[PDB]
């Protein structure tokens, strides 16, 4: 299995802040990296796929970059609705594996 | 439109079994794969397996082979996952997600929190 590691488990910030979430794979996954967001009401949404492709109906303040085993997500201006937990997933080989998640909080 | 509906919670006793349901709504159930993932807070997200409702073929994380059994009811458009010999380690949030638009985890259910006493 390809292990995904989201170093920071919890991140604190202020609305308006520019935030970045990193995700590391145990081996090159050729940009087959997807980001999911789990909102406080329990819903999960696909945000970005194939490293930087923003999915349908996702705000432009969300962006992704990366290659090899290094990837990160960036929110240009932290909005109240952005308060949630983000998970990265590799779709390079089965079994699909996800990172542990990163909880976003205010302050 | 397209949507997956699962019950919000399940209270189970250890050693027994449980069958989680996932009802698909506005699309051709027979045409897409169904994914089941497990979320233990602080213990990461884990892919359990897939199942193509139109053929019945399944794919399993060999880590959940002897624990989860994926099945479907083509008539009621419901996907099922049975968890056997429930242990406290099985207490987690379980989502089913469907493939759509060439993406494997395109739509998600709201999840079913399973608590084994």
């Amino acid at each position: 299995d390809i292990q995904m590691t989201q170093t920071t488990s919890s991140l604190s910030a202020s609305l308006g802040d520019r935030v970045t979430i990193s995700c590391r794979a145990s081996q090159d996954i050729n940009n087959y990296l997807n980001w999911y967001q789990q909102k406080p009401d329990g819903t999960v949404k696909l945000l970005i796929h194939y490293t930087s492709r923003l999915h349908s109906g996702v705000p432009s303040r969300f962006s992704g970059s990366g290659s090899g085993t290094d990837y990160s997500l960036t929110i240009s201006n932290l909005e109240q609705e952005d308060i949630a937990t983000y998970f990265c997933q590799q779709g390079n080989t089965l079994p699909w594996t996800f990172g542990g998640g990163t909880k976003l909080e205010i302050k | 439109q397209v949507q997956l509906q699962q019950p919000g919670a399940e209270l189970v006793k250890p050693g027994t079994s449980v069958k989680l349901s996932c009802k698909a709504s506005g699309y051709n159930f027979t045409s897409y794969w169904i994914n089941w993932v497990k979320l233990r807070p602080g213990q990461g997200l884990e892919w359990i397996g897939d199942i193509y409702p139109g053929s019945g073929i399944t794919n399993y994380n060999e880590k959940f082979k002897s624990k989860a059994t994926l099945t479907v009811d083509t008539s009621s458009s419901t996907a099922y996952m049975q968890l056997s010999s429930l242990a406290s380690e099985d207490s987690a949030l379980y989502y089913c997600a469907g493939q759509y638009g060439n993406l494997w985890f395109a739509y998600w259910g709201q999840g079913t929190l399973v608590t084994v006493s």
